[PDB]
């Protein structure tokens, strides 16, 4: 019924540079977007209810489009999985983002 | 002509425009591990709660469990930031204010000591939420040296938006 | 043009839409046979118990009462078949869910044992609707041997939808 | 065209008929003597609880706190005429019915007696509202001599509209 | 304000065949339907919101204009009362249709 | 955003006459009226939610222009604070209008 994909589904950035991991949807009335970290075994809140997290509001902002990063360290690195939906959940979707620091 | 927001909907085949019936009912579950935290004594618990959303209202249904002691005090940590059920989110449990407590039931324990059952009383609180953890404080209530708790099922709720 | 379902309503004499005043608050009354269910004990006291729709929940509002000796468990029936109030239909009990329990309350009680009144629980949750009748088990709480019953008034209620 | 009612809303910048966002959330605190009322023992606190309109709902958060002793039975009342915060008027504390109780909830108390702690609950339920004079009864629960007694943190919604 | 009535407020049928009680209404936005069955002092619940009960589910059939059994026997002789109302219960209709299995 | 006033902010009436406190007020869309009457450090409530308290009853009538005394004795005089609030409390005002029985 709805669609949410990523234009970079891979992502390779240097250390200490911006980026911005970009979440493309449609389909909705009115969506609500959450932005979920995952290295190894952590999973990490990045964004929830179109509003950053406190361990991330430094230096993470959002846009429907998608997360814009002011810098990124080592500690960075891993999947970035962008979920959006429909107020009342009768619908939603997923996209991974891959970021690798180097 | 105006679109409609969730929870007022609009009906095609009738002119409607009614609230929606899933308004005042939505079902989650939330599967993962009951953090209990104080100073002297941690553990954690394998529970799955079943959630339910009713109006602007979260809440929790908390199922018969045996659990480890636990100290007079006490918090119960629930991480949402997974385990929660399909077409969830983390967002989705957040509470609609910072007021503690906002809602404070009881839950009937049983203080299993040697051979013994002794019926008590837990006092639980709905605290805080950060960053979609959720914490219940055990303020306290009627205490005994135990070596295990036997948990009856119990209710907590608190204001939420959707 | 769209009609309005309850709780929406279109106000003419002003081009008002709103949300029902009478959502927040429907009253009604259940007079029947309160049953006290168990395996080695039975019993069935008349009781006369208020009702109130409040948004998507229904509460029921326990008066004082003074029963017979209850077992440590035991549930409780209301057979809502027959007894509510004028314009009051069984169906209009139905819980929004089949979650056990839908939501949990503690009762205060008295074991009137010999002369003695002593100060007790009981964890009330809210298990099952099936075809009008509402069960509420008794998990139990603090007891002792009595053969008496004086509750206190209380109060619980279930998510259900009008 | 027709016009709207809160919790009604017509969003402008997008042909959006919705529901408030502060209907399920208002805040509020009333600063004011909490008083305890019995024939033969009287007395008063200050207290400053948090309120929450939530839907049709009312929520009145309190705090922890010691007072003096209390009777086996008893009566708070909180006299919402003054004290309300900034926008609130006494009639917003106004429930939705008459039904006595409306509401009822336990406390974890602890009877401070020599320099013993004694572990007890008291049973609350919300029953009067008397030109903004609203009058919480105590029907019981656990008790023995004491001289002082430390509340834990406790919560008691009634029906409300707004 | 609104009305409910029957189209046949007695029916005489023989053992074993089928039986439509019918429940006519309006005047109602938005209805809901309830069927119990009165037999000297048993109450037993037939429909509720516009759903068959368990213990009639394998042989009641319901649509807004009544009721159809299947089959039917000296148990199902009695009275049949549909009650109809409105949400919010603002308005509510009775009707009574007398049962005699033969 | 809103205005709310009193065309009399200072009334004097002999005893035992009637009197007519005006509340004007303006910019609401859906509004909720109340009257406090204080005296020294006595608070009393007259009118909550376009509604008569019982201890005024027998003797005050409201109107969204103000409160109409049948009769006023000594015990009556003092200041009588009207507020107006918008539903969803988004908006509210306030006005005094001190009352002296002669």
């Amino acid at each position: 019924s709805v669609t949410v994909h990523s234009s970079e589904p891979e992502v390779r950035i240097p250390e200490n540079n911006p980026v911005k991991l970009s979440c493309a949807y449609s389909g909705f009335s009115s969506p609500r977007v959450e932005w979920k970290f995952d290295q190894g075994d952590t999973t990490r809140l990045v964004c929830y209810n179109n509003k950053i997290t406190a361990s991330y509001e430094d230096r993470v902002t959002f846009l429907p489009t998608g997360i814009t990063f002011k810098s990124v360290t080592r500690e960075d690195t891993g999947t970035y999985t962008c979920m959006v939906s429909e107020e009342g959940g009768n619908s939603y979707g997923e996209v991974k983002v891959k970021l690798i620091v180097l | 002509l105006p679109t409609y927001r969730y929870p007022l909907e609009l009906d095609t085949a009738n002119n409607r425009v009614q609230v929606a019936d899933r308004f005042g009912m939505r079902t989650g579950t939330w599967t993962g591990q009951l953090q209990y935290q104080h100073p002297q004594l941690s553990w954690r618990a394998n529970v799955t709660l079943n959630l339910m959303k009713v109006d602007d209202w979260l809440v929790l249904s908390f199922s018969q469990m045996t659990t480890n002691s636990i100290m007079a005090d006490g918090k119960f940590v629930i991480n949402f930031v997974s385990g929660l059920s399909s077409g969830w989110q983390t967002g989705d449990t957040e509470p609609s204010s910072t007021i503690d407590p906002l809602s404070t039931t009881f839950a009937a324990v049983q203080f299993l000591n040697n051979g013994q059952r002794i019926d008590a009383f837990r006092i639980m609180g709905v605290s805080e939420w950060t960053d979609g953890e959720l914490e219940i404080k055990n303020y306290g209530g009627t205490y005994t040296g135990h070596t295990q708790v036997y948990w009856a099922p119990w209710t907590i709720m608190y204001p939420c938006n959707v």
